[PDB]
RNA sequence: GGCCUGUGUGCAGGUGGUGCAUGGCUGUCGUCAGCUCGUGUCGUGAGAUGUUGGGUUAAGUCCCGCAACGAGCGCAACCCUUGUCUCAUGUUGCCAGCACGUUAUGGUGGGGACUCGUGAGAGACUGCCGGGGUCAACUCGGAGGAAGGUGGGGAUGACGUCAAGUCAUCAUGCCCCUUAUGUCCAGGGCUUCACACAUGCUACAAUGGCCGGUACAAAGGGCUGCGAUGCCGUGAGGUGGAGCGAAUCCUUUCAAAGCCGGUCUCAGUUCGGAUCGGGGUCUGCAACUCGACCCCGUGAAGUCGGAGUCGCUAGUAAUCGCAGAUCAGCAACGCU
């Protein structure tokens, strides 16, 4: 985009729930075009959470998202013989997106015998403040603290 | 390889075919017949210049038209040459030979014939400026000749390097489809080796 | 508006410019506009405005022009070498910070003043009028 | 009578929009025996959602061409067009929603020099 | 990585004495000396065999892998020795320059 | 009634159209029943190649030898009209299937 | 006189060499926007200016300027295709309103109604509303419209380089062969293998493997060719030939991923399929070297992969399947 960016795609609302982060979620967990498989996995997992908690899973989902969603991240740069990492603030769009990416990719390497269970337990764990997603987010904040020194670059 | 045949590029749009028929199963046969025809044409006459070779087939008969500005050198005044060719046509299985010879109006506005005249001048003994330039003028003096180009290659006067430099005047819009174009080629004798020639003629535009 | 580089020297090419002016005016008169693109007709209007603001004199010259008169000497010195190259007697009211003694027929005056310049343009207009009248 | 059409990547379907119930017919079956996919159901029903006319207009249509997604898109297009034919005044809140544009996202020609449309081979510099 | 220099000796159609092989492997070790980043060395030894030649009998193409940037040295001469040495010196220019720009 | 079915083949739509018009004019002469030029689809035979010899397979060139087609169902076969239609000579890019 | 029997004679043939002798033909930098001429002036001359400066552009596209005026190959547009719509339109295809078979079924008469197929043609042009802008280009927001601002994709490769490649597609200037570098034959090899490199395919599993049931696509190909109905064979296939030079028939009324149902429960496994021993099928005179397919048994290495590296901005990527040609039959996972 040396000439300029282009628009973002207009996410649909969910037929069942009333939230577009859920269609974002299925489209981030998708793999090899099996959109309906993503859909049924997600709906099964969220209803598993419903029977685990006695309430809507969406609230605990967004609470987990409040836990694992940063607003600050890293952005490197090569300067003067030693490449420097730098803190950069993160708009909420990419914040939510990268949070979900963390969520999926650290869900996959669990041992619930099945993706639906791995995912549901990870979401519950992050709502509670235990998931490896949360752990990595804390590592990110740790890095930003270690490298506050380079904010005067303002870049 | 830069530039395709303008004829072959505008073939279905502006220009037209040169051997028209329809056939589902006699197709290979008609093709080998037609190549043998054109080969025997070149071998039966070379003093004159065949501009084109074109005509068609039906259930039974196998007609031809053919263009040349000097049919007087070609055809039997009494019938010698046309009869030898009807015999060649019997030999290679035409059997109903409507050999209907024709000639052009402006031989200078014909790409193939201008190139053949040029190459004749070259294979005689002759140099390059007067032949080239005089063909250019001979064409450009005529009404529809709105543009021209020439692209000769070969070993002019000026030992061994395969040199090639072009001449032109008018317009040569070869990426433009409403344009009419005429292409012209040659590849034959010369002492040192071969001389090649390409020619482009431009003849107004077409709106239809 | 403007001086062209090389009228008086390369007169036979600006002659062709007049010929194309005639061709384009003929197109306009015959009225063939939507025969080709509207944008191209608008660009023809551009061409015609430019060609008319930069050329009026050849429309009646045609006739091996004489290097007689001068417009804005100091800033269009480029108009004099086009004239003295051929050497015909040149005249202008002197643009009064210049080399005076190039020109065969110099005449002092002003370089800027609207009033004196209109006056002396009327003077030379009068000269031409009397020459033609007593022809 | 009423007869109109929709098209989405080789998914043609003709539509008879009856004034009856919300009973749907898709070549002898319904919207849940054909299309067991709630997202497709949402796409198909959203014009009814828009004009608030669910269970006001029956449909009779023929499946032809395309797959499920193309069929659904062409269906809702054709239904929108039928609704414009019933009454125009809903139109300026439909193109507002873009339930009328014939989706011009069709397949690309598989080109040469490649494995498919754009994926080139592994360019080694060896 | 010291024998990891993947020697590739070769000639399309030349009388290739096997002491040319000694020459090539030694002259390529000579740059193993001062570049410890080396994976591949594809090399040729070509011959145009035209009559009444244009002063350039033999020809050589050389290419080498480094970590990312690949190196390319082409040469031409009458025989093996000027070809070897000239392509070697061109590679030396390349590699001095590469290890000057590496840091 | 009795039916006759003529299936025309050619490469140029200009010729198939002109011949269809001339033929239907001849049918119109003797009052014989016409259905007209019902358009069938087109064939698209394709034969890919390589442009140059000895290598450069990435460069290619396509070609397409189509064949336009028309059915003209003629009815009321007056054998005088048949004698009329059988013996028209036409451009040679057309071949005919009288059945 | 046709013909060949031979005699030799002109010879005929060369895949023998030189792509750095050549034509053609093509790849390439690069579908990147530049490359040049006439006349003109400047300069002793090489040469310069024009083509430089400001804005804008998909861009030497265009505007405001001046020793330059203009011009040509170019870019753009006229081409096809896809995208909406009108007129005509009726079989081999639609078949609603109709009627008639009613298990296989548009199956048949019947209507051009929606599709539809093929042809002609309007429609998009900053055309229009407004804001910026030398008021100029040009751009920023709007309306309608199917599409909105070079709608998208193709085709089209400026001068030229790279002595790029091609004397084996072909043709060709030179030199060499001619009792043989030619030429007719049977066998073998071009599939060798202690290794390296490059392109790909299926895998390393539960978004999964296995079994069962059910639905919708476009596209092409077919005569001494395509081939089902019935049955036998586990299944490769096997006699048989309806019906088709073909929107008819074979191409199942054209599929697979997918939906639903049952089991497997994280593992060197119901993963994975190699390799190997058997037994068979088919095309061909011919299946050892050296073919594909099927069944049985065999069940390996391989547990997401280092440095670094390739590709991709929209119906694109990623994945499942199909078809065609070259083809007797096959290495076709390749190519289109």
């Amino acid at each position: 985009p040396r000439k300029g960016p282009a628009p973002k795609r207009p996410l649909v609302n969910d037929p069942v729930y009333g939230s577009q982060l859920v269609t974002q979620l299925v489209n981030k967990v998708l793999l090899e075009g099996k959109k309906s498989l993503a859909e049924r996995i997600v709906y099964g997992a969220l209803e598993q959470a419903r029977e685990k908690t006695g309430t809507d899973p969406v609230v605990t989902l967004k609470r987990a998202l409040d836990n694992v969603k940063p607003a600050l991240e890293v952005r490197s740069r090569r300067v003067g013989g030693a490449t420097y990492q730098v803190p950069v603030e993160v708009r909420p769009d990419r914040s939510t997106t990268l949070a979900l990416r963390w969520l999926v990719n650290f869900s996959r390497q669990r041992r619930e015998k099945t993706m639906v269970e791995r995912l549901a337990n990870e979401i519950l764990d992050a709502s509670n403040g235990l998931g490896a997603s949360v752990k990595r987010r804390e590592d990110t904040h740790k890095m930003a603290e270690a490298n506050r020194a380079f904010a005067h670059y303002r870049w | 390889g830069q530039k395709i045949n303008p004829h072959g590029f505008r073939l279905g749009i502006t220009t037209e075919w040169k051997s028209r028929w329809y056939a589902d199963k006699q197709y290979k046969d008609y093709v080998k017949e037609d190549v043998a025809i054109r080969k025997l044409l070149a071998t039966g006459l070379e003093r004159a210049g065949i501009a084109d070779v074109e005509i068609e087939r039906t259930r039974d008969r196998v007609r031809v038209d053919i263009h040349t500005a000097r049919p007087g050198i070609v055809i039997g005044r009494r019938g010698t040459e046309a009869d030898r060719i009807r015999a060649d046509l019997e030999k290679l299985t035409g059997k109903q030979v409507q050999l209907n010879i024709l000639e052009v109006k402006n031989p200078e506005s014909q790409a193939q014939l201008v190139a053949q005249g040029v190459a004749e001048q070259l294979s005689n003994r002759v140099a390059f400026r007067r032949a080239m330039r005089k063909a250019i003028q001979s064409a450009m003096r005529q009404p529809n000749v709105k543009g021209i180009r020439v692209q000769c290659s070969g070993r002019l006067g000026g030992a061994e390097m395969s040199r090639s430099e072009f001449y032109r005047e008018g317009r040569v819009p070869l990426h433009t489809l409403r344009a009419d174009i005429d292409y012209g080629l040659y590849e034959a004798k010369t002492t040192f080796g071969r001389i090649g020639v390409k020619v482009w003629i431009y003849k107004g535009d077409i709106v239809g | 508006q403007r001086w062209l580089g090389g009228m008086l020297t390369n007169f036979s090419t600006v002659h062709k410019r007049l010929q194309r002016l005639k061709e384009l005016e003929a197109m306009e008169q015959t009225g063939g506009f939507e025969g080709r693109t509207k944008k191209e007709i608008l660009m023809l209007t551009r061409e015609k405005n430019k060609l008319e603001r930069s050329l009026g004199g050849i429309r009646d010259m045609q006739k091996v022009p004489s290097a007689v008169w001068v417009v804005d000497t100091n800033k269009e010195h480029i108009a004099v070498g086009e004239a003295r190259k051929l050497g015909i007697p040149v005249i202008a009211i002197l643009d009064t910070n210049c080399d005076p003694d190039v020109v065969d027929y110099p005449i002092p005056g002003n370089d800027d003043a609207i009033r004196s310049a209109a006056l002396l343009t009327k003077v030379i207009a009068s000269a031409v009028a009397e020459g033609l009248q007593a022809r | 009578p009423i007869q109109t059409v929709g098209r989405r990547k080789e998914a043609v379907v003709r539509v008879r929009l009856v004034p009856g119930t919300g009973q749907f017919n898709l070549d002898g079956r319904t919207l849940e025996n054909y299309f067991p996919n709630k997202v497709h159901q949402q796409l198909i029903k959203a014009p009814l959602v828009t004009v608030d006319r669910v269970d006001q207009f029956d449909i009779y249509a023929h499946l032809d061409g395309g797959g499920p997604s193309g069929q659904a898109g062409a269906l809702r297009l054709a239904i929108a067009r039928a609704l414009i034919l019933v009454q125009p005044e809903d139109r300026p809140a439909l193109k507002k929603a873009g339930f009328l544009t014939r989706d011009p996202r069709a397949i690309e020609r598989k080109k040469y020099g490649l494995k498919k449309a754009r994926k080139a081979p592994q360019y080694s510099k060896r | 990585e010291r024998p990891h220099a993947e020697v590739v000796v070769k000639g399309r159609n030349v009388e290739v004495p096997d002491h040319f092989r000694t020459y090539v492997s030694e002259k390529l070790s000579r740059l193993e000396r001062f570049d410890k980043t080396i994976y591949l060395f594809d090399v040729e030894l070509d011959h145009e065999r035209n009559r009444r030649q244009r002063k350039n009998c033999q020809h050589v193409e050389i290419t080498a892998r480094g970590r990312g940037p690949v190196v390319r040295g082409e040469a031409c001469a009458d025989s093996f020795y000027t070809a070897f040495e000239s392509a070697v010196q061109k590679l030396e220019g390349r590699l001095r320059r590469a290890k000057d720009r590496r840091k | 009634g009795q039916k006759i079915r003529i299936r025309l083949k050619a490469y140029d739509h200009e010729a198939i159209d002109a011949s269809a018009r001339k033929i239907v004019e001849t049918v119109t002469r003797t009052g014989a029943s016409v259905v007209g030029p019902v358009p069938l689809p087109t064939e698209k035979n394709v034969y890919c190649v390589i442009r140059s010899p000895h290598k450069y397979k990435d460069s290619r060139e396509h070609f397409e030898m189509r064949t336009h087609k028309r059915l003209i169902d003629i009815l009321d076969p007056t054998p005088k009209t048949v004698d009329a239609l059988m013996r028209i000579d036409l451009p040679a890019s057309v071949d005919v299937n009288i059945q």
